[PDB]
RNA sequence: CAUUGUGUUAUGGUUCUAUCGCAAACCAUUGAGAU
RNA sequence: UGUAACGGUACAAGCUGUAAACAAAGG
RNA sequence: UAGAUUUAUAUAAACGGCAAAAAAAAAAAAAAA
RNA sequence: UGGGAGCGAAGAUAAUCUAAUAUGUAGCUCCGUUCAUGGAAAUCAAAAGAGCUUUCACUGAUUGUAUUUAUGAAACGUGAAAAAAAAAAAA
RNA sequence: AACAGGUGCCAGGCCAACAAGAAUCCGAUCCGUGUAUUCCGUAC
RNA sequence: CAAAACCGGUGGUUUGUUAGUAUUUAUGUCAUCAACAUGUCAAUGAAAUAUCAAUAACGAUGAAACUUAUGAUUAACAUAACAA
RNA sequence: UUGAUAUAAUUAUCGUACAAGCACUCAGCUAGUUAUUGAGAGACACUCACGAGCCCAAA
RNA sequence: AGGCGCGCAA
RNA sequence: GGAUGAUUGUAUAUUAGCGGCUAAAUGUCAAUCAAACAUGCGAAUUUUAGGUUUUCCAUGAAAUCUAUUUGGAAGAAGAGGCUUGAUAG
RNA sequence: UGCGUACAUUCCUUAAUAUCUGGAACGAUAGAUUAUGAUUAGGUAGUGGAACAAAAAAAAAAAAAAAA
């Protein structure tokens, strides 16, 4: 007895995966879709308590609660996953330490280099 | 069998796969001429009349090369275009010369002209060569277009005058900026962010 | 220089990324957690906390036209990409690649910036500024109604053997071209 | 490994029994007879200054 | 969807600092990046305060520019005297990391000498690049007449 | 581990010494010679 | 169920008959190499032909065991040893195509049918039989059924036998390509041997001026010359 | 710094692979045959 | 079709069917 | 294709209701293949 | 036979569990794969049009279904492949 | 350099029924299809 | 703006020098079932159509032998010889 | 020989533990594989090409 | 065919 | 201990696992039966726990907070910030 | 009124990769290596840089001094 190997089989399976590998898409959470729209200046959402109990708020409260803001910092990590074909690309501020292009090299005769 | 229990038996075994890659066809296009003139500053470039032989018998055929390019080179390509540049009897003689490759103009490729030491090419192939190199950016719409039936640059026409006198009259006002908070507050007023993504 | 692989499980002097964490302080199993792209804990998923916005969702289900820059128009009128003698047609645009057109292109001016050429064109849309620029120097922005079709035949003429004859508008586009001529 | 297994079995040289020709046991013993050496090459100074100072003391008195 | 965030101030749209071109006949020499080093220095452009901007205009930053390549100011306190060369042919290799120090010799001083040193380094590779050529002539004709046995 | 170890010295002893044989190179007449094909291919028409 | 169009494509790839031509152009290259080749086991019964072992020839009269001619009785008119088929006449009648000749628009003909569901039919029972080679003294082969003891009457000639095979002239038609313009087929001879003659100076004259009323004269052709 | 150890060498112990095979596809030729 | 049981053959993982390795020279 | 060529491999299916025994008087007698 | 027909599970995901997923999968019975499946509109669409059926790419992981996990070769449409309708009233 | 097989191992020209070298020199101990140089055949 | 076949027979290429090989029983189980035993058809050698002569010694053949030729091959492990 | 000197190794652990687990020794097998699919998001993520343009699926 | 991006200044 | 009896013995058969048999012990069904064994591209998984194989260098933690039943999972906190060289020789 | 005792970037040889060590310097046909330049270089988890891993493939294993 020996244990011959069904080749035709395996390389059969071998090549529907790997064009199934190779040809998989993105996908995106139809639910966190929902709830968060994408605009040039950030991701954007609602305000928790907007569909709530609010007779005790003020009216400074109550202007807040039902107008916008943004998703944190914190919780753009998650978008990564669940809204691939939705990215944000952040841009902070540049740093750039550069002597020359501080207010002090105006007191200088000459550039640093 | 399991992978540690078994010889031939494997945890990440390796997988039939298709290997090649891609690549920029403008990438393609500068190493095409790239390698174009390596062979022009290296001298491994000759231009000749025709491939049209006379006689089938390789040993002709070879002394031609050999007049050519010597008695040391390692290989070379010849290039044609395959009608009038060259006959059958070419292509008999040069079927037994194991360091010659025949090539026609649209197989010319980088990994051709590394691959063999010298080019041989016929007058007729290099200019349409030297013709589809330089019109393949316009084949792949690397150049802009005007738009017009003859596909050629319109006359730009003369600027309407006093187009912009308003604005200017308004950046004159603006420039002594010593209101600045009101102006300020009129903008807030007047303009209104966008929360669209495309467009203004 | 390229990127040296980094292999893991080979030695415990390699750079490659560490096994020890891995094999002592992380869940077993394969998906390391919950199999779920949500959860956070016991507490809900922050979309679950904030409330459903179907404006936002509606937003992107909306139909749109392909914005042009007044200032992209007038560079490409400067460099001849299209020519002032004629009417400037959406085939034109296309054609110089001013704007691929899927829908119809919609003009949009910037800060109320002034427009210096005398030009008759047609589109889909333009908002108020642009129009109000274009006419201050005697331009001309013209719109003529075509359904799906017809300006499918109007960019791409070539690929009809024949012709579609224009269909008449609904009761919205009657609408909104008369708002256009108002 | 901590030191090349070349190396493990030259120091091993001259040792008993297993240690000399089994890797297991080899770098074990090898490990031990090199730390030792480390240790003892930067301790040796002052016990060679001990041995100066007792022997000036002797010839002092 | 690659959607660039932007910011907003002021009803506009904020963007990095952005300087046009200001001509120039013949821009004066910068002053050495090797100050930045020092911790007075350092700590002068570090601090964006009116004491410092006042340091700086007291500072006399002028004596540290060298006119002379190969001389510069180096944080040690001295004036450092660079000159490298490599003849793989002859295998030569120079590499000087001369130091006039100020409290050895002066501020002024040690400048001059620093600049002398340099000068005399020159010349030095000079003549001896003429006498490797006539050397390698020499050769030549050594070779060519031992060839002519 | 030792048996490659072992092999790659063996195949640096031989493989650099021309002229060899069947019986010389063992196991790796096959490399050998693919070896020596490929060193003589500079020399085809020279 | 997300896997039958990637099943469909690895299975065609079995019938692939790769690598195919592929038309070099301009900083093109070929997917051929990147293609898969179909898989197969090797180790499978050697070929055989049927037909040597059991004595059928063109011009036998036998039956179609199984399928929608059951029963139905025709002559041999060709057998493909390397197929092990044979084709029948009157039966299996599935090739149909646009006429290439004269008649009706479409015209249909028989396609092979595998030996094994065909039998050779005893000359006096008319019957599935089985024909065995007997040899006489002279040396004369004598072609006996099994069941009646009868002789094979001699095969049809192929004279007799002869019909021509339409879809080969369809598909060299094909092969050809659409019909050509009425106006483009009508035949010019005298125009078109003027260019033959312009064609003859253009390609053989050495770019020598066209002869002419003024001067007629011939140009003698230049010969290729020997080194010296 | 042993005759109960070590160094060096030798002899054993030891994995075993010698193509008994190569279209159902394609290319080129050649008979019969059709046009 | 394929395989096997017995038998013959160097008492066999080959060949082979009681005609069990060979008829090719018949009124 | 000169002849010869044992035995087993449960076969009227080169054939037609199903259903034990390759196909069984009607009925009892029952079915997703 | 990850093709087609019938019946038809659980281990696994949901961090338990239910739906849903796994999956109309595995096993079992039956077809036997381009000489096949299917098929020449009482179709699809908009007030313009396409033109049996089939294959590929895009539209798009979009609109959808599931509403803790996921599933989704959607429809119209666009660029290609292949192209066919119907010898036939008797003789 | 896939100008396939065989010949004591790597042979276009030793055999292989249709081309072309018993080519020369150098090889620890036998041989060489090996190194170096060179000639010839090839619509193979 | 350049350039413009069908049915037999015979070989070759690719699959495939880059991939793999699968046909006979020794051994387990009531049975379903499970499972790469024993190197190779092969003394050694290119050649045995080179093993001749022989109680022994010197001889014979062979490139290598009564033998690192009348089966080869690590480590662990087994035994010896030599050395201060 | 004699003097001095030294509590195998590995893993978990607050804990440098043969009263904790594995291992006589040795040979071979034996475990971070792959985006024709994703990417640089204040705990680190490079590099070429073209540039207001850039890429070019099936065939 | 299709995909991404397309200044908010002048 | 029984040994004229609810005795002992025997050929071939029947009941089959989502089950059978059971003078009832979860006894027994080919010696692991509170639910047999074999096979299954049903190619079972795991908040515990075993291993995870070259070297040199740079930098370098924590055992804290929120919330959930979680020494698990999510987020935060936790570095690279800056500096540290001088003559009235 | 003393002395013993742990610590050398005193000497000699190496190393520094999440943008700030002189170096935006000196060289440049592809960096030879800083002689009184600085900081310095214990390290689990984590992260990062570099050097190997004797093989295979590629149509680049003779224009190379003296000797032969």
């Amino acid at each position: 007895y020996k244990p011959v190997i069904d080749w035709v089989k395996n390389r059969i399976n071998a090549r529907m995966r790997q064009y199934r590998k190779r040809s998989l898409k993105k996908k995106n959470h139809s639910k966190v879709i929902q709830r968060f729209k994408l605009t040039r200046f950030g991701w954007q959402r609602l305000r928790s308590g907007r569909n709530g109990e609010k007779e005790n708020l003020t009216h400074k409260q109550l202007k807040r609660t039902m107008g916008y803001t943004f998703v944190s910092r914190d919780d753009l990590w998650k978008f990564r996953f669940q809204l691939p074909s939705h990215i944000l690309r952040l841009r902070d501020a540049p740093i750039n330490r550069n002597p020359n292009i501080r207010k002090i090299r105006r007191s200088l005769p000459s550039y640093f280099g | 069998k399991a992978p540690g229990k078994y010889v031939g038996v494997k945890a990440h075994p390796l997988r039939p796969h298709d290997q090649r890659i891609k690549i920029n066809k403008r990438l393609l296009w500068q190493g095409l001429k790239i390698m174009l003139s390596a062979k022009f500053a290296q001298g491994q470039i000759t231009v000749v009349d025709h491939f049209n032989l006379q006689s089938h018998k390789t040993k002709h055929c070879v002394r031609h090369l050999r007049r050519l390019l010597g008695r040391k080179c390692p290989s070379a390509l010849l290039v044609h275009e395959g009608t009038t540049d060259v006959n059958d009897n070419f292509r008999y003689a040069t079927a037994h010369i194991l360091a010659v490759r025949r090539e026609n103009v649209e197989g010319i490729n980088v990994y051709n002209l590394l691959k063999y030491r010298q080019l041989v090419i016929t007058e007729k192939a290099l200019l349409k060569l030297i013709y589809n190199i330089q019109t393949y950016p316009e084949k792949r719409g690397w150049l802009p277009k005007y738009a017009t039936p003859d596909g050629k640059p319109a006359p730009a026409p003369e600027k309407v005058e006093g187009w912009d006198r308003e604005w200017r009259q308004m950046k004159e006002r603006e420039r002594n900026a010593k209101f600045s908070k009101a102006l300020l507050r009129e903008r807030i007023l007047k303009w209104k962010w966008s929360d669209e993504t495309k467009g203004a | 220089k390229r990127k040296s692989k980094r292999r893991r499980g080979r030695g415990d002097k390699s750079n490659a990324k560490g096994i020890r964490w891995k094999h002592v302080h992380q869940q077993a199993g394969r998906y390391k957690g919950p199999r779920s792209r949500t959860f956070e804990g016991g507490k809900l998923p922050l979309y679950r906390r904030i409330p459903k916005w179907p404006d936002a969702w509606l937003a992107r289900q909306r139909k749109v036209l392909e914005p042009l820059n007044l200032a992209k128009l007038r560079t490409f009128i400067e460099s001849g990409r299209l020519d002032t003698r004629f009417t400037i047609t959406q085939r034109h645009l296309n054609d110089s690649r001013c704007v691929k057109v899927k829908n119809g292109v919609s003009l949009f001016n910037v800060n109320d910036y002034p427009f210096p050429y005398k030009i008759s064109i047609e589109v889909a849309g333009a908002d108020q500024s642009s129009i109000d620029a274009i006419r201050r120097v005697g331009g001309e922005v013209i719109i003529v109604y075509r359904n799906r079709l017809n300006l499918r035949a109007h960019i791409k003429p070539y690929k009809f053997e024949v012709l579609p004859k224009t269909a008449r508008p609904n009761l919205e586009m009657v609408h909104y071209l008369e708002k256009m001529r108002a | 490994m901590q030191i090349p297994r070349d190396v493990i079995f030259e120091v091993v040289r001259g040792f008993r029994g297993r240690s000399r020709n089994c890797i297991k046991i080899a770098r074990v013993r090898a490990m031990k007879a090199l730390l030792y050496s480390s240790i003892m090459r930067r301790q040796r100074q002052r016990r060679y200054r001990v041995f100066w100072i007792g022997r000036i003391n002797a010839a002092g008195r | 969807q690659r959607v660039v965030q932007k910011r907003r101030h002021q009803m506009r749209i904020l963007h990095p600092a952005q300087t046009a071109y200001v001509p120039v006949e013949q821009r004066p020499p910068p002053i050495p990046h090797s100050l930045t080093a020092s911790s007075t220095v350092k700590r002068l452009l570090n601090n964006n305060t009116v004491a410092a901007k006042e340091a700086a205009k007291r500072i006399n930053w002028g004596a540290y520019i060298s006119h002379q390549r190969g001389v510069r100011w180096h944080p040690q306190g001295a004036w450092r005297v660079q000159f490298s060369r490599r003849n793989h042919e002859r295998n030569f290799f120079v590499r000087c990391e001369c130091y006039f120090r100020v409290g050895t010799y002066g501020f002024q001083m040690a400048k001059d000498l620093a600049i002398r040193y340099r000068q005399r380094l020159e010349k030095e590779w000079e003549e001896l690049q003429e006498q490797w050529t006539k050397l390698d002539i020499l050769e030549a004709e050594q070779r060519a007449k031992y060839k002519e046995k | 581990h030792t048996e490659s170890t072992r092999r790659k010295q063996q195949y640096a002893s031989i493989i650099g010494k021309q002229g060899l044989s069947k019986k010389r190179c063992g196991i790796h007449w096959p490399r050998y010679r693919r070896r020596h094909k490929a060193r003589r291919a500079t020399k085809h028409k020279a | 169920s997300r896997y039958v169009k990637v099943y469909r494509k690895v299975m065609n790839l079995q019938r692939r008959k790769t690598p195919l031509p592929w038309t070099p152009t301009f900083l093109e290259f070929s997917k051929e190499p990147s293609v898969p080749f179909p898989v197969r086991e090797k180790l499978q019964p050697a070929p055989i032909d049927l037909s040597y072992y059991l004595n059928m020839e063109v011009g036998d009269l036998v039956e179609v065991l199984h399928g929608p001619d059951c029963g139905r009785q025709g002559v041999v008119l060709s057998i493909s040893k390397k197929r092990n088929t044979v084709v029948v006449d009157g039966c299996n009648m599935k090739k149909s195509f646009w006429n290439p000749g004269v008649g009706a628009s479409l015209v249909t003909q028989e396609m092979p049918i595998h030996i094994t569901n065909v039998a050779l039919l005893d000359p006096v029972v008319k019957r599935p039989t089985r024909v065995k080679r007997r040899f006489m003294m002279n040396g004369e082969c004598v072609r006996i059924s099994k069941l009646s003891g009868s002789a094979m009457p001699e095969p049809v000639s192929t004279s007799a036998l002869r019909q021509p095979n339409l879809y080969q002239e369809y598909l060299r038609q094909k092969a050809l390509g659409p019909p050509l313009k009425a106006s483009y087929a009508r035949p010019d001879p005298l125009h078109l041997k003027i260019l033959q003659r312009l064609a003859r100076h253009i390609s053989w004259g050495q770019g020598s001026p066209l002869p002419t009323a003024e001067n007629p004269r011939v140009n003698s052709p230049e010969p290729m010359a020997l080194r010296r």
